[PDB]
This record gives C-alpha cells, structure tokens and sequence, in this order.
C-alpha cells in the first residue's frame, strides 16, 4: 500500500517538544513535566482557531482570497493584542 | 555631536546591557582515543570450538565473548584497525556504539537465517549489499593524495618523517599524519607525484602575461604530447582546435555537444593545452554538479596525471583544511600569498557557501558544466558566477535552450556582458519577414560561439529512435472529476468524504491529476469500490478498479503484456511520484518485479537499484522513473523501451528521459510510447513543447558548429499501433495516433490471471500470516 | 504610490534625542504603528470626550483630557505641558 | 565522563533564550499548522508571508507570556516543575479559560 492521503493532519505535532522546550525557557521555566507539551499544542491550537477566524473574517469582508498580515493586525487589535512591526 | 533635546522626566537610570557570562555558574560546569567504527564482525573470537550449538539465538553476553569486531579508532588513519573482543577493551568512548551494531546487527542478521519466510530475491539483495559495504570500507585503505609532509619529533625518536594522507572515498577532514615507510611500502606512485607536485616546473607564479598579445593557433592534426591518456578521436581534436581558435581571439564559448560523446576529455584536453602549450598554468576553476564529480575526477587522475587538480567539498573543517593546507605555497606569510594548485573542483553549493574565500582569487579560466543551471539571470548562482574575477569563461551544456530565448541571453552575458543583446522573442502568429530578418541575425550571430555535435554525425552505429504519441480518451470517473473540478463543484467534490478538505488552487495541477488518475484525490477510491466492486475489495476487484479508473492506463497495462510477450525491458517516467506509486501498488497487486526511482531514494539504494536493473541475469522487467531526478550520470543500458506517462514543460527534460535507454552503443532500437488524455489541459502542454521543439530546432540545430517552413509548422496545432518495429525528418514523431479501447468490465482479469489471483488468496487465507 | 508614513519625522526627533544613532527598518515600523496607535487612542478618547459632552468639535481641551486619561501619571504631566506651550507659541504666530 | 547536575544547564538555556530575539518554533511547520486551521473556516486560502510571520510572532509572544505565568503558578505551589494544572489555573485566572 504505497498510496496514501495527499493532505496532512497531525500538524499540531510539528510544534515540537524541544520547540515548547524553547518556549519555556525563555518564559523562566526551569523544570518541564511530560504532560505539558499536549496542553501547549491545545492551547496554542485555540488561541491559532481564535485569531485565524478572525482574520478569515476580515479577509472574506475586503472580497478577497488571500489572507494579509494587515488583516492579521486587525484580528489581534480586536482581541486585545495588538502587534507592532507589520504595518498600521 | 551633542543631543539638542532632553527628558525632564526623572526616572531612575536603567543598565541596558542583556549581555551575560556563565562564569559564575561554574560550580556545576567543567570549573581523546575511543571507539569511532565498527567495520566487520568474526564468527570465532578467539579459537574455532566447533561446528556444535549453531541453532537458536545468541544474546548479549553471549555475543560478548564470542565475536570480535573490526575497529577503527578516534582520530585513526583505517590502517590500524584491530580486531577486538568485549574484555579486550574494558572501558573506552564510543562502547555503545559497539552495543548498538553488535545488537541490531546480530537481531536481523539472525532474525533472517532463522525466518522460514525468507525468499532468494531479498538474501541476495541483503548479501550484496553486505559486500558493497565491506569493500567501500575496504576501500578507505587505500591513500589518495599526499597533501603535505613533515618532520616531527616523536618520543626519543630523533626526526621522522610523516606524511599527510588522504584517502579514496572520504575528504580532507578526516586527513592524517601517517609514517612514511607504510606509504612507501603501500603505493608509492603516489608519493613520487607528491614530490613530483613539490619541485614541480609549473607554477600560477611562472604564467604568462598575454595581455590582448596572444599568438595565433595553428590546426593540429595530431594528439598533443602532453595529453597522455588513452585514445583522442577526431571530433575531439576538431573541438579541441575550436576552443583554441576561441582562446585566441579572447572569446568565451559553449561546448554545446550532445551527451555521452566525452564533453569532460575534451575540457580536461584543453585545459592541459592552456597550461603546457600557452604555459597558462594559473588558477582554474571548474563547478561542475556534484553527481558527476567522480567522472571528473578520474579523468583528471588518468589524462593529466602532471596537473594539480584539487578537489573542494566537505563541511567547515574540511574546506578550512583545503584553504589553509594547500591553496597557497607560503600560508605562513602575510602579504600576497600566491596559489599552489592548478584546477580546483567544486560545486554550485560551496560557490554560494565561500563566494568571500573564492572571489578574491587572480582566475585564469572559469568551466561551468551543466550551463543550463545558469539558464536564470536572477538566480544566485548568476550573481554568484558573475562578480567572479576571471578573464576567460566557458560553458558546458547539452540544452543551450530550454523554454525561450532569454535563457540564451542570459547565457551570453554571462559570456560576453555587453555586446550581444536581446529584447525580443518570438511569435508565432506575426510571420513576417522581420522575424526571418532576425532570426537569421541570430543565426549569423553566435555561429563562431557555438560548436554542437549531434549523436548522429559522429560515432555512425547507433540505431534509430522513434517516439508514437498515443492519444487515448478519459473515463467516466475522470470525465465527471474533469467537469467537476473545471465548473467548481466543492459541494459535489466533496459528496462522500468525511475530511471534506479539497483544495482547488492550481486549477490546472489538479486538472492534471484529473487526467493522470482519479484515486489522486483524497476519498476517491472508495466510491469507485462501493460502487462498482460493491467495496469487499477481496484482492481481484482492485486491480479491475485500478483498470477502470484511469482511461491513460488501459494501454498502459496492454502495451505492458505485449512487451512482457517480447523480450525487452520498459521504463516508465512520469512527473508526480504519487502516480508512481499508484502503478508500483499495481505492480504489486499484478505481480511484476519491478524497482522504481524518485527523489526521495538516497544514491546508495539508488546505485543499488541501478546494478540490480543492469545486471546480466536480472528478473526485473519494469523500472519506474521521476523525470527530474538524478540528472545525465544513470546508465540504462539494458533498458529498450520509454514510455511517457506525463509529459514535462520543458521538453529537454523529455530529452534527457528519454536518453537515459537511448545512449551511446545501444544494441536495440529504441521505442518511445507517450501516454497523451484526449480533449484534456495535456493538450496545450503538448502544443508548448512542440513550439519549444520548433525554437530549437530554428535557431540551435541550423546553426551548429526552409526557415519560413518550420515557422509555418510551429504556428499550426497538432490536434499493430503498439508494434516494437520501425527537414522531413524533423517533422517525424509529431504525430497525433488516437488509440481506441472500448474495453468494458469484464474484458480485464482473464481466466488464468484470475485463477491465479484466487489461488494465491487461497494460500494466503491457509496460510494467515 | 505614494504612501504616507511618519518616517522622516521620526528619524529628525531621533537625531535631536541622539545625533550619532541610526535606526533600522523594522525599528521605523514599529515606531510608525506605535505612532499611528496613539493617535487613534487619543483621536478616540477626545471623540467620545466630545460626544459624552454633546458638543461637535474636537478642541485642545478635549485632546488634553484624553491625553490625561489614556497617558499614565508623569508621561501625562510632561506631556500636557508639552502640548501647552506648542499650542501657545501657535497662538504667538498663528 | 563529565557530567552537570540536572538544573544548571536548564539556567544556561533561560539565559540563552531570554537574550535571544528569534522565534523559537520552525518556519514550515508553523506554516502547516497554520494552513490546517485555515481551511476548516474557508477552503482555498492563499497566504501572504508577512501574514504567517506575524502569526508566529503573536502565537510565540503569547506562549512565553503564558509561561511566565505557569512559572509563577508553579512556584506560588511550592514546586520548581511546571504542570498542565498551573496553565489551567494561568488561564482561569487570567480569563481565557473560564
């Protein structure tokens, strides 16, 4: 069975543990326990749901197909986040 | 100078400085001989006991004192690799790696003389492969080059002499110092070339001065003293007096020749020409792809053994070894060092990686093999190449135009940057005098810059070559795929797919997929099975499914039973690799030994593949093939017939596929078959690669070494029929030849097929497994 | 295109602050949006000053309000100073 | 063979990446990841690289923010290891979650 699917799911995996590792230590985070690492990768997945929905919407407003960092800006100003160093 | 505005603000001062030193975290921290490789392993470790207990499985400690292995230390030369016991050892570095290959070496090495489901093809495969890896470590043994030498002290020894040996398969990094009386006692041809390369008689220091003062070149009927080798043919020697002819005029040039006629003679030819005739012995750099490295290599080594050809990959260490051991004859200085070398090797990817160690170097002459890679004036190995300080430049290709003529132009200024101009290209639609007009300025233009010769006006033994367009019509599946994806139909593609994740960028990409195969897409295949193989998928309905599915295939499948009725071996290439792997699973399920090729196989397994499909007593019959991959170095000798299942955009890369079976001295007539979808988008790329065609056969092919005709051809539109038998003969092979099929259900899956099908099922429910 | 930003005025306040510094080019921009954002925050605050007050212009009063508001402590009180005097020496020429 | 107690390298690595500016996640796996959440909203979407980058930079400024606070959540229970409990509570406490 050489054929597969073409489309890849397990994307939230290639947020690695030595990424998350990186992550915390610049955070100050000494000691890592096993059972972070699914939490950071669910956590990081609903902020990514949050933002990237909002900036579909934006985008889907100005008619177009193509999602821009300027919309990007305004996804993350509406939640409270604003962005410096990428236009606006 | 002073700042004119302050902050009345009075916050407190803030140290800014985020720099940090771990010197006070040193209460933890730190305030070279060990095991490296393991080579070869001996039933007896120390006495042969007997020929008694030699059934069951070994563990750990009883492989610990029953087996000695070949090793070769840190920092060691693979000359003193010593054969070696568990206690002999005790406690040094690198013992797990030891573990590692003891273990897992010893767990499949048993686990496959132990297994009854053990077939001869895989002991074989496993056996030679087994040799490969003993004799390329057995290889390491022998030196290479001697890069330098020196005396050294050693412990009350007085002075010794000790060499700086390289060795055949690995690179500068792992150099070592070595005693001379093994070198001497070993090979001393290399040696007497060390000091034959010590005191040697040519220098970049003792070059000429030809500053627009060269003398004029005479023709040579007669191989020149100087290049040994062994045999020089006359096209070789008429080349050879081209580029001469071109040195003397101080003109840059295209080696435009045609693959396989020896390109890499004639440039080691005329470089030892430059150094020993017009005593231009400077720095030369020649880039060449690093697949074709070795046949350069052994040529330098055989043709002109007196030249200091060096060689420049490896990582930082390695090229730092190359840069500061052997570039220059006086390194220790510090104003001008003058170079020690001749030529130096290297490759597009260390041209980019040290344009700063390599640019600032006084370069005689520049050989750039492969030239179509430099097609692109944007690309960074334009400007890479391009800033470089070199009086005299060459390319070497065998496409000088691929898709336009700008890839010429780009060419050309690179050659010459400011005397040959082009600002427009070419249409088929205007027929006009002024194209001819230009195109015969063209022709008139770099006619001297150009020297082409073809496969057929030179070595007159090789036999014709003959490629059938085969249009065949679309299938039901494809043909509402087709409709679907070009009337977008998210809410229709999408039907019984739980993901329902179809993308519909590059439209044609997909139309493309839509007219190669259906099961392409996600979710396809099993509606074709719950609809026509009502989804039991018991091992025969499959492959009838697989037939159905693809309307390109059905002739696919009946081109290979009538070739599997004659004697010769089909290679398939197409672009995508998912398609290949869709015909390996039906090769699989059909039961034909077949090996394939793409860009995910590493070269190792990739040179296997290649021995076990030349080899005089292989059982392979069909070798699947990526069109891109490997480029000009894999031989396919044994191979008879092509077939095109894709066809490419650029057509060259049709060339080189399809000249992989069709090279020099073949002793069958090769048979091209191109596997075209009727009333597709395939339709239009084959219209581009026949104008692409007509472009090259305009202004490349009439000016090596009618127009409004060939001009009438390109502006139109193209738009026993599988027998292995065969100005106007360009328009051979342009031909649309429509194959009809009309094969329903259950013409596929004969009698004997399928009763062969329910027997090995049979077997293999007795079985289970 | 023409595209307006407040690059050379940005620079021109840095080489009063710090004649001898450069600046890069994702630095301008993040002095740009930094500049744009407080703009809008005070533009914002002196609208709905305006709005809640039931008058129709935007004055000083109601940008030395908002920067009151939105400007935290002594930021503020250097600033409403700043403003202040360049409104009056404003006043001393137009 | 030389060693170093368990914690004083973890120092060495917070001393690291807290002077250090570049994004600590992979360029083309964020970008899948990032593909794989947009095409559950709207199916062929194009994306601009700015639009990825800036992405990161939020979705890496609100992990490490996310983990200061986990480290104080940690440290407020009297232990030096970071457990998914002290992120539920970061984010309770915080809002995000409930």
């Amino acid at each position: 069975a050489k054929r597969h699917r073409k489309v890849l799911r397990d994307n939230i995996q290639g947020i690695t543990k030595p990424a998350i590792r990186r992550l915390a230590r610049r955070g100050g985070v000494k000691r890592i326990s096993g059972l972070i690492y699914e939490e950071t990768r669910g956590v990081l997945k609903v902020f990514l749901e949050n933002v990237i929905r909002d900036a579909v919407t934006y985008t889907e407003h100005a008619k177009r197909k193509t999602v821009t960092a300027m919309d990007v800006v305004y996804a993350l100003k509406r939640q409270g986040r604003t962005l410096y160093g990428f236009g606006g | 100078k002073i700042p004119t505005r302050f902050s009345n603000r009075q916050n407190k001062t803030v140290n800014y400085n985020i720099d940090y030193s771990d010197d006070d975290l040193l209460e933890s921290e730190d305030d070279f001989h060990g095991i490296d490789i393991v080579i070869n392993h001996r039933l007896k470790t120390s006495l042969e006991e007997g020929k008694v207990l030699e059934k069951t499985v070994p563990d750990l400690n009883n492989c610990k004192e029953n087996y000695e292995f070949l090793i070769k230390w840190t920092d060691e030369s693979h000359l003193h690799n010593t054969w070696e016991t568990y206690e002999s050892i005790g406690q040094v570095r690198g013992l797990k790696r030891l573990d590692n290959y003891c273990k897992q070496f010893i767990i499949e090495d048993q686990q496959v003389r132990l297994d009854p489901y053990v077939t001869a093809e895989d002991i074989e495969i496993m056996d030679m492969e087994r040799e490969r890896r003993l004799d390329e470590f057995e290889e390491f043994h022998v030196p290479e080059r001697i890069i330098d030498s020196q005396r050294a002290s050693l412990e009350d020894g007085t002075s010794q002499l000790q060499y700086l040996v390289k060795w055949r398969r690995l690179n500068y990094d792992e150099a070592t110092w070595e005693n001379a009386t093994d070198i001497v006692k070993l090979a001393p041809e290399q040696v007497k070339h060390f000091q034959n390369r010590e005191n040697s008689k040519i220098l970049p220091q003792y070059s000429s001065n030809y500053t627009s003062q060269r003398p004029r070149f005479e023709k040579l009927s007669v191989q020149p003293p100087f290049i040994k080798g062994g045999e020089l043919r006359d096209f070789q020697l008429t080349g050879i007096n081209w580029m001469a002819f071109l040195w003397s005029k101080g003109d840059n040039g295209i080696l435009a020749d045609e693959m396989g006629l020896g390109k890499t003679v004639q440039t080691v030819a005329f470089i030892s020409w430059l150094i020993f005739a017009r005593r231009q012995n400077g720095p030369h750099i020649i880039v060449v792809p690093l697949s074709t490295m070795p046949a350069w290599l052994d040529t330098f080594e055989k043709w002109a053994p007196d030249l200091n050809c060096i060689c420049y990959m490896g990582n930082q260490k390695s090229r730092d070894t190359i840069r500061e051991y052997e570039f220059y004859t006086n390194p220790r200085a510090k104003g001008k060092k003058t170079m020690k070398f001749n030529v130096l090797l290297t490759t597009y990817e260390y041209i980019l990686k040290d344009r700063a160690e390599l640019g600032s170097i006084k370069w005689q002459f520049m050989a750039v093999d492969e030239a179509h890679r430099l097609k692109n004036a944007e690309s960074s190995l334009y400007e890479s190449l391009n800033s470089f300080k070199v009086a005299n430049r060459m390319l070497i290709t065998g496409t000088p135009l691929q898709n336009n003529i700008k890839e010429l132009a780009a060419l050309v200024n690179f050659l010459m940057p400011g005397r040959f101009t082009i600002d427009q290209e070419i249409d088929f639609e205007n027929q006009d005098e002024e194209q001819e007009e230009y195109i015969h300025d063209l022709h008139r233009r770099i006619q001297p810059f150009i020297l082409r010769r073809l496969k057929k006006d030179v070595e007159k033994s090789l036999p014709s070559k003959t490629e059938r367009i085969l249009r065949v019509e679309l299938s039901d599946v494809q043909t509402e795929y087709y409709k679907n994806i070009l009337t977008k139909n998210y809410s229709a593609l999408t039907a019984g797919a739980k993901g329902g994740h179809f993308s519909l960028l590059n439209i044609m990409n997909e139309l493309k997929k839509a007219s190669n195969h259906p099961y392409l897409f996600d979710n396809a295949e099993e509606r074709v099975l719950q609809k026509f193989g009502d989804g039991k998928m018991t091992r025969e309905n499959v492959l009838r499914g697989l037939i159905m599915s693809s309307g390109k295939m059905v002739l696919l499948d009946q081109l290979l039973t009538r070739l599997k009725k004659d004697g010769h071996r089909v290679l398939i290439f197409s672009q995508m690799v998912r398609m290949l792997d869709i015909l390996g699973d039906y090769l699989s399920i059909k039961g034909i030994n077949f090996q394939r090729l793409d860009g995910t196989v590493p070269s190792a397994q990739r040179r296997i593949s290649i021995d076990h499909f030349n080899s005089p007593d292989s059982n392979d019959f069909v070798f699947l093939l990526s069109t891109r991959a490997g480029g000009l170095g894999i031989n396919l000798m044994t191979a008879d017939t092509v077939v095109i299942f894709d066809s490419d955009w650029n057509p060259q890369a049709d060339l080189q596929a399809m000249a992989r079976a069709h090279r020099i001295g073949q002793k069958n007539h090769v048979m091209v078959y191109r596997l075209v979808s009727k009333d597709t988008v395939e339709e239009e790329v084959l219209e581009r690669a026949r104008k692409k065609m007509i472009l090259e056969y305009a202004i490349i092919s009439l000016g090596v070494t009618e127009l409004s005709a060939i001009l009438k051809f390109g502006a139109g539109n193209m738009f026993d029929v599988l027998n292995h038998a065969e100005g106007e003969e360009f328009l051979k092979q342009f031909e649309v030849t429509d194959y009809k099929a009309d094969i329903d259900w259950d013409d596929i899956i004969p009698e004997e097929e399928l009763k062969k099908l329910q027997d090995e099922e049979q077997k293999r429910k007795d079985e289970e497994y | 295109t023409r595209k307006e930003s407040y690059a050379i005025y940005v620079y021109k306040v840095l080489k009063q602050v710090h004649p001898d510094t450069g600046i890069s080019c994702k630095a301008m921009s993040i002095m740009n949006s930094f500049v744009n954002d407080v703009f809008e925050r005070i533009a914002g605050e002196a609208s709905r000053l305006a709005h809640y007050n039931k008058r129709s212009t935007i004055t000083s009063r109601e940008i030395q309000t908002a920067v009151r508001l939105l400007l935290p402590g002594e930021l503020a009180k250097h600033a409403v100073s700043e403003g202040t005097k360049a409104v009056t020496k404003y006043t001393s020429a137009k | 063979p030389h060693r170093y107690r368990p914690g004083t390298v973890a120092l060495r690595e917070i001393r690291r990446y807290q002077k250090s500016t570049e994004l600590l996640i992979r360029k083309l796996p964020f970008q899948r990841l990032v593909r794989e959440i947009a095409q559950d909203f709207k199916t062929d979407l194009r994306f601009q690289s700015s639009a990825v980058m800036a992405l990161q930079e939020a979705s890496e400024a609100y992990l490490v923010a996310l983990f200061e606070d986990t480290n104080l959540c940690a440290i407020h229970a009297k232990r030096v290891t970071i457990m998914p409990k002290d992120i539920q509570l970061a984010r309770r406490i915080r809002g995000e979650r409930a």
